[PDB]
RNA sequence: CUGACUGGGGCCUGUAGAGCACUGAUAGGGCUAGGGGGCCCACCAGCCUACCAAACCCUGUCAAACUCCGAAGGGUCCCAGGUGGAGCCUGGGAGUGAGGGCGCGAGCGAUAACGUCCGCGUCCGAGCGCGGGAACAACCGAGACCGCCAGCUAAGGCCCCC
RNA sequence: UGCGUAAUAGCUCACUGGUCGAGUGGCGCCGCGCCGAAAAUGAUCGGGGCUUAAGCCCAGCGCCGAAGCUGCGGGUCUGGG
RNA sequence: CGCCUCCUAAAAGGUAACGGAGGCGCCCAAAGGUCCCCUCAGGCGGGACGGAAAUCCGCCGGAGAGCGCAAGGGUAGAAGG
RNA sequence: CGAUCAACGGAUAAAAGUUACCCCGGGGAUAACAGGCUGAUCUCCCCCGAGCGUCCACAGCGGCGGGGAGGUUUGGCACCUCGAUGUCGGCUCGUCGCAUCCUGGGGCUGAAGAAGGUCCCAAGGGUUGGGCUGUUCGCCCAUUAAAGCGGCACGCGAGCUG
RNA sequence: UCCCCCGUGCCCAUAGCGGCGUGGAACCACCCGUUCCCAUUCCGAACACGGAAGUGAAACGCGCCAGCGCCGAUGGUACUGGGCGGGCGACCGCCUGGGAGAGUAGGUCGGUGCGGGGGA
């Protein structure tokens, strides 16, 4: 779909004001403009979540103009898991690189032995037109036993997207489940000790 | 990845550079050779003479010879005296030595 | 214009060089004030013990 | 009482410091003589008015003031401007 | 269990404990996540009784990541021995975990499989821990 | 007048943090020599692996003796402020060469010790003089020349002991 | 789904029908508390005693408080007269 | 128990512990002076005996080789041959 | 030129042991006792719920791991005491803690009863006599409602023993 | 002073790798020879000399392209000099000044000094 957020100007005000009174400050940018914004919080956690990189925000500003955006960065906060910023990218008509979410149909051979689908990529990095933009890319996995893989070579893409990755990039694997047959012989599996690297005459 | 020639020029000109003489650098093509007086302190170039510019005739060793006597006959009238020889990439042997040669029975000092 | 500064809490337990800093603007008791003339040298002074002062502008 | 036996370290050994490094720096007015910098190898290499020892000391050959340059992949130098 | 094959060196300094996880902090493979809430060394050990505690609930499916990795050796001085005379010996162990560090992932498995594996998990190591579910802000890591 | 300290300017540096390009470590996946095993074989090849797995690649990480990076600061020189129980020179007289607590940075120890060993700072030592902290060398407040039945404050307090 | 039998049967969860008439059930975060909490002569936050505090958090005004600072008088040394 | 190298050492210098790791008590008549010339390890392909690796050829390959010996610094625009 | 003067700033050209027959000067600058700080070790109590218990995680149990408490063990440290703090065990005399051995009150039980098991409350009183050994402890004999465990300078030598 | 080339410096990859295209009048190179100077641990490959029929194939120079390599903000954060708080601790915050690294946007298929030859 495409989303909306309002976004607002900030010149000066220092960023832990700003969040402390729930505003989650951030940048809009492209070859253009480079601009000093912030959202709010429970505004942009309720869009981003849905949205989120894949999908087109188009940021309402307080001079009435519009920007459609993709976002381009979220810094967490590593100690509490809370975004701390966000980089809005403001799209031209040119081409851009960006992540389409990979979506998987039908479940693999492996999966029913047992196995389990280890999603490798959950999007890719791809060439598009930001009018182009597709919602997702089907990517057929019910053939994949234990264990199998699929790479980016595989993708049927649609029209008008290119490939940005290498071809040989694996994007979903097929393995085998934990196994408590398996405990046994791992507690009973001695490990011999670590060697230490040669130093000095003797090498 | 720097070839042999490049490695001994830069062998013999730093050398060169190091004692601060003004060098005379001396470049040999297959038909002509060259001669600059130069001050690496300025990156400037005092004095030149070549058998290109002088259209000089046929044998390369005696057309050499000849570079180098008008060499110093231009350099004298500048008060250059005392200068480095600069070989760069050549032996100092036949054409550049003709020139050296011929620097010095010029008075250039070297 | 120039700088009133006047001493309010005691360097005893402060560095050294904090002390010193108090010698430069010749500041030497508690409540002790000094009117001096404001250039980059001695407001970096007064600023390096600034926790201890209380500054004013004057004249 | 039961003190337990002991082992003991393979190591407990060092050199002495070597005191190296720049000992003048840019825009000192220095004598010819002045060592500039002490070092192993050439982190610095000797320019204009320098020299160098057999142990890659860098000192003065004329009474001037001391210039660096950084030359990039060319190394870095150490100059002395005569006065 | 796990610790390192080869070392240049058999004994490490102790360090410090400061600072937010360095990296490590997003869900970057599986579905759920267990985050440390506090700093501490993690011994080879407690991770293993974390392993084995999700994999034995799991019967038979699923898929663990473990995130951290014991490479800092844990040294003791015999029993009854005086200070001096050198550093102890290498009895274990121990990878460093800071707060917000992600330190296993599941997978394959359902929501309410995961969440108690994770919790059962967590009660084997020696800190406070969050669960947590991949996130869009973890894939625009 | 050169000092501590301070302003500006230049040069030196490899720590905090971070990073993985080097030296090592490292989970998983991919790709893929070599082994284990399985059909097929001895007639020399061939196929198969939910096995261990080098190199390489991807994702994700670790390091006092790793660094493609890299601060805050620190050091040093120049010019300027700085007249202070400042500084410099010569010489006379020493005492000290058992330190200790606390803060911060590390090592050792057990991410023990009123532990131990260094670094920067501080106080006690020598301020066991004064106020606060119930009492209490080093925590907070503050550097006691003498006197006053005067005033303002500091930390800490303002129900009673007070 | 739980409880039961060696099995059985059961009562029941999920579940749908009626009565009632407006809320109900489940996560997650924050502040302050509860348990977890056993040691040796007599107890106690320094004591008394304190509960819209005499406790804790936020915002204030006033006062008390030292050998610090001020006022007044004096000594001595140093510097300037 | 003297000496060297790295770390601890908190980006100047210096800095301790019966802290963490290694080396020295030689050597070289060239392995020294100077002049001239030359450029590595490694990967792939090709070549009798000949092999993972002997010597030959081609392409890629900035320094990962080498520098008598520990480690560090330095270094092919040579300190290497 | 002659140095493993290598204890490497190198006392002589020339040098090892022993003392419970010992002595003097010193030190709580430094050990053994006891205290203290600490709590690794020790003792006790918890968290998790793999798995046992025919069936059933939790009657009784509790893999791998996790958190504490106590200050009775063995130690770590070396802070008062070396111008002296008498040190094991016993006897005598107690007093205290409660993590309770018995007696009193309880809940659960895989509690029919009787007898047990386990946890909770409870420190009022009680908690035997012998053989061995210096023993503390422990084993054993015969009983008992029971034959508890710890602290008090491992309570108590200006109270005794030795 | 403008454009091409040959020397020779400077900045130190925004200058490199790769791909493609282009240049011989001039210059440069390959080239033609090995008598002569000089030369090969063998080799005129190199070094060197004497040349001038040919070719820009190789090299070199000059364009174009962003696959690699190189460079890279703004914003935010880590960390921190100095100043203060909190926690039994491992550790955690606030003020003021300073402020990365990674990453994102984006940049780059060089720029410039001196002399010489040619051209307009
Ligand atoms: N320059 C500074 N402000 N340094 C602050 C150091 C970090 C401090 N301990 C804090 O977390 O608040
Ligand atoms: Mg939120
Ligand atoms: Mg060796
Ligand atoms: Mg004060
Ligand atoms: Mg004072
Ligand atoms: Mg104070
Ligand atoms: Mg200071
Ligand atoms: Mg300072
Ligand atoms: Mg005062
Ligand atoms: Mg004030
Ligand atoms: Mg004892
Ligand atoms: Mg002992
Ligand atoms: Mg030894
Ligand atoms: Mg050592
Ligand atoms: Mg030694
Ligand atoms: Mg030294
Ligand atoms: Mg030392
Ligand atoms: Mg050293
Ligand atoms: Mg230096
Ligand atoms: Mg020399
Ligand atoms: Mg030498
Ligand atoms: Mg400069
Ligand atoms: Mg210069
Ligand atoms: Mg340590
Ligand atoms: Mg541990
Ligand atoms: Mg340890
Ligand atoms: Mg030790
Ligand atoms: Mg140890
Ligand atoms: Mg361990
Ligand atoms: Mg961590
Ligand atoms: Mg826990
Ligand atoms: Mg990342
Ligand atoms: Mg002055
Ligand atoms: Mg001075
Ligand atoms: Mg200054
Ligand atoms: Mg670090
Ligand atoms: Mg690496
Ligand atoms: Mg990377
Ligand atoms: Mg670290
Ligand atoms: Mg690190
Ligand atoms: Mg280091
Ligand atoms: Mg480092
Ligand atoms: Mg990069
Ligand atoms: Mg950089
Ligand atoms: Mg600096
Ligand atoms: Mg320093
Ligand atoms: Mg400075
Ligand atoms: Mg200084
Ligand atoms: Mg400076
Ligand atoms: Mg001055
Ligand atoms: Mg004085
Ligand atoms: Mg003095
Ligand atoms: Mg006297
Ligand atoms: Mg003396
Ligand atoms: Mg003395
Ligand atoms: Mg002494
Ligand atoms: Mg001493
Ligand atoms: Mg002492
Ligand atoms: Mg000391
Ligand atoms: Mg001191
Ligand atoms: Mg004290
Ligand atoms: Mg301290
Ligand atoms: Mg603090
Ligand atoms: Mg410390
Ligand atoms: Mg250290
Ligand atoms: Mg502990
Ligand atoms: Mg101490
Ligand atoms: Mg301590
Ligand atoms: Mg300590
Ligand atoms: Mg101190
Ligand atoms: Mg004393
Ligand atoms: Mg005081
Ligand atoms: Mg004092
Ligand atoms: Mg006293
Ligand atoms: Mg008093
Ligand atoms: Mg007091
Ligand atoms: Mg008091
Ligand atoms: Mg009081
Ligand atoms: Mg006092
Ligand atoms: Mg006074
Ligand atoms: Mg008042
Ligand atoms: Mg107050
Ligand atoms: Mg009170
Ligand atoms: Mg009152
Ligand atoms: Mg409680
Ligand atoms: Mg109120
Ligand atoms: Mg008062
Ligand atoms: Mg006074
Ligand atoms: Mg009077
Ligand atoms: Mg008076
Ligand atoms: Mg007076
Ligand atoms: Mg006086
Ligand atoms: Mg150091
Ligand atoms: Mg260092
Ligand atoms: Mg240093
Ligand atoms: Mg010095
Ligand atoms: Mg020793
Ligand atoms: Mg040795
Ligand atoms: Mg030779
Ligand atoms: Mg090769
Ligand atoms: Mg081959
Ligand atoms: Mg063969
Ligand atoms: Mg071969
Ligand atoms: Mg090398
Ligand atoms: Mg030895
Ligand atoms: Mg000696
Ligand atoms: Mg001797
Ligand atoms: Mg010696
Ligand atoms: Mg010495
Ligand atoms: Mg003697
Ligand atoms: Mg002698
Ligand atoms: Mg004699
Ligand atoms: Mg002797
Ligand atoms: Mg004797
Ligand atoms: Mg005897
Ligand atoms: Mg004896
Ligand atoms: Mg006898
Ligand atoms: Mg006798
Ligand atoms: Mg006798
Ligand atoms: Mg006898
Ligand atoms: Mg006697
Ligand atoms: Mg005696
Ligand atoms: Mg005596
Ligand atoms: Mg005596
Ligand atoms: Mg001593
Ligand atoms: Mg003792
Ligand atoms: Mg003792
Ligand atoms: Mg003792
Ligand atoms: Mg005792
Ligand atoms: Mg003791
Ligand atoms: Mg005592
Ligand atoms: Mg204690
Ligand atoms: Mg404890
Ligand atoms: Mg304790
Ligand atoms: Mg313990
Ligand atoms: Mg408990
Ligand atoms: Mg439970
Ligand atoms: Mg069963
Ligand atoms: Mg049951
Ligand atoms: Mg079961
Ligand atoms: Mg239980
Ligand atoms: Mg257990
Ligand atoms: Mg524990
Ligand atoms: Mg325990
Ligand atoms: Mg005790
Ligand atoms: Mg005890
Ligand atoms: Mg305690
Ligand atoms: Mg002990
Ligand atoms: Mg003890
Ligand atoms: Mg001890
Ligand atoms: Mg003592
Ligand atoms: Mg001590
Ligand atoms: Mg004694
Ligand atoms: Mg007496
Ligand atoms: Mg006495
Ligand atoms: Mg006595
Ligand atoms: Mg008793
Ligand atoms: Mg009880
Ligand atoms: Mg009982
Ligand atoms: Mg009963
Ligand atoms: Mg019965
Ligand atoms: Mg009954
Ligand atoms: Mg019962
Ligand atoms: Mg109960
Ligand atoms: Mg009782
Ligand atoms: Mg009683
Ligand atoms: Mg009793
Ligand atoms: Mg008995
Ligand atoms: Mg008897
Ligand atoms: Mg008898
Ligand atoms: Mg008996
Ligand atoms: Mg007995
Ligand atoms: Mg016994
Ligand atoms: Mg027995
Ligand atoms: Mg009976
Ligand atoms: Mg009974
Ligand atoms: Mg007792
Ligand atoms: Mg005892
Ligand atoms: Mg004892
Ligand atoms: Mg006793
Ligand atoms: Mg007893
Ligand atoms: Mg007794
Ligand atoms: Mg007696
Ligand atoms: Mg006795
Ligand atoms: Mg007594
Ligand atoms: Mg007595
Ligand atoms: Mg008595
Ligand atoms: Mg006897
Ligand atoms: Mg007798
Ligand atoms: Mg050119
Ligand atoms: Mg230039
Ligand atoms: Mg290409
Ligand atoms: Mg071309
Ligand atoms: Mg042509
Ligand atoms: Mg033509
Ligand atoms: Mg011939
Ligand atoms: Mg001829
Ligand atoms: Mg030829
Ligand atoms: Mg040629
Ligand atoms: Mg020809
Ligand atoms: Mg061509
Ligand atoms: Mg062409
Ligand atoms: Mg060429
Ligand atoms: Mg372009
Ligand atoms: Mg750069
Ligand atoms: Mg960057
Ligand atoms: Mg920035
Ligand atoms: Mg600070
Ligand atoms: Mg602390
Ligand atoms: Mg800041
Ligand atoms: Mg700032
Ligand atoms: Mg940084
Ligand atoms: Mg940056
Ligand atoms: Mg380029
Ligand atoms: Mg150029
Ligand atoms: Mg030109
Ligand atoms: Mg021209």
């Amino acid at each position: 779909m495409e989303y909306r957020l309002k976004a607002y100007y900030r010149e000066g005000e220092k960023p832990s004001a700003l969040r402390r009174a729930g505003k989650l400050p951030g940048v809009m940018y492209n070859r253009h403009l480079n601009r000093k914004v912030y959202v709010d919080l429970v505004e942009f956690d309720k869009v981003f979540r849905q949205a989120s990189i894949h999908h087109v925000i188009v940021l309402e500003l307080p001079d009435g103009q519009s920007l459609p955006t993709l976002v381009r960065q979220v810094n967490l906060d590593k100690r509490r898991r809370r975004p701390e910023h966000v980089d809005f990218f403001v799209l031209s008509d040119e081409p851009v690189e960006m992540y389409v979410p990979l979506r998987f149909v039908g479940t693999p051979a492996g999966v029913r032995a047992g196995g389990v689908l280890q999603e490798i990529h959950r999007d890719i990095l791809v060439k598009v037109s930001p009018r182009n933009i597709p919602e997702f890319i089907e990517v057929d996995v019910s053939g994949l036993e234990i264990g199998d893989s699929l790479h980016a070579s595989d993708l049927k893409l649609p029209p008008g997207v290119e490939l940005a990755v290498s071809p040989e990039e694996t994007i979903a694997a097929v393995v085998p489940p934990e196994d408590v047959e398996k405990l046994a012989e791992e507690a009973a599996a001695e490990v011999a000790e670590p060697e230490v690297i040669k130093k000095g005459k003797e090498e | 990845r720097l070839t042999a020639y490049e490695r001994r020029k830069f062998r013999v000109r730093n050398r060169i550079k190091r004692t601060g003489r003004l060098r005379l650098s001396v470049f040999r093509s297959l038909k002509h050779i060259y001669a600059q007086i130069i001050d690496d302190e300025k990156g400037v170039t005092l004095v030149s003479a070549s058998s290109l510019a002088l259209k000089l005739k046929g044998n390369k060793t005696e057309v050499a010879r000849q570079v180098g006597r008008a060499l110093a006959e231009k350099a004298l009238a500048l008060g250059i005296k005392q200068v480095a020889f600069d070989r760069g990439p050549y032996k100092y042997h036949g054409r550049v030595k003709a020139l050296a040669e011929g620097a010095r029975e010029g008075g250039l000092e070297f | 214009p120039r700088l009133k500064v006047k001493l309010v809490k005691s360097p005893i337990g402060y560095p050294k060089d904090q002390k010193a800093a108090l010698k430069a603007l010749g500041l030497r008791r508690l409540q002790q004030e000094r009117v001096l003339e404001d250039t980059p040298a001695i407001r970096g002074n007064v600023e390096k013990v600034a926790h201890l002062v209380r500054v004013e502008v004057v004249e | 009482a039961h003190k337990k036996g002991l082992g003991s370290t393979r190591n407990g050994r060092d050199s002495q410091a070597k005191r190296l490094g720049v000992k003048r720096y840019e825009g000192q007015v220095v004598r010819a003589g002045n060592i500039l910098v002490r070092q192993r190898g050439t982190r610095f290499k000797p320019g204009k008015n320098v020299g160098m020892g057999r142990d890659f000391t860098l000192f003065a050959l004329v009474d001037g003031v001391v210039e660096f340059q950084d030359r990039g992949r060319l190394g870095r130098y150490v100059h002395v401007r005569p006065l | 269990m796990l610790m390192p094959r080869r070392m240049k060196y058999r004994k490490q300094q102790r360090g410090r404990l400061k600072g937010a996880t360095k990296g490590g902090d997003y869900v970057a493979f599986g579905d759920y996540g267990l985050v440390a809430l506090e700093p501490a060394w993690i011994t080879a050990q407690q991770i293993e009784a974390a392993r084995v505690a999700m994999v034995r609930h799991f019967r038979r499916g699923g898929k663990i990541f473990i995130r951290i990795f014991p490479d800092k050796p844990y040294t003791k001085k015999p029993l009854e021995v005086r200070m001096g005379k050198g550093k102890g010996n290498v009895e274990g162990y121990v990878a460093v975990v800071k707060p917000g560090r992600v330190m296993f992932e599941v997978a394959g498995v359902t929501e309410e499989q995961a969440m108690e594996a994770l919790r059962i998990a967590g009660h084997k190591l020696p800190i406070k821990t969050k669960i947590v579910r991949r996130d869009a802000y973890d894939e625009a890591q």
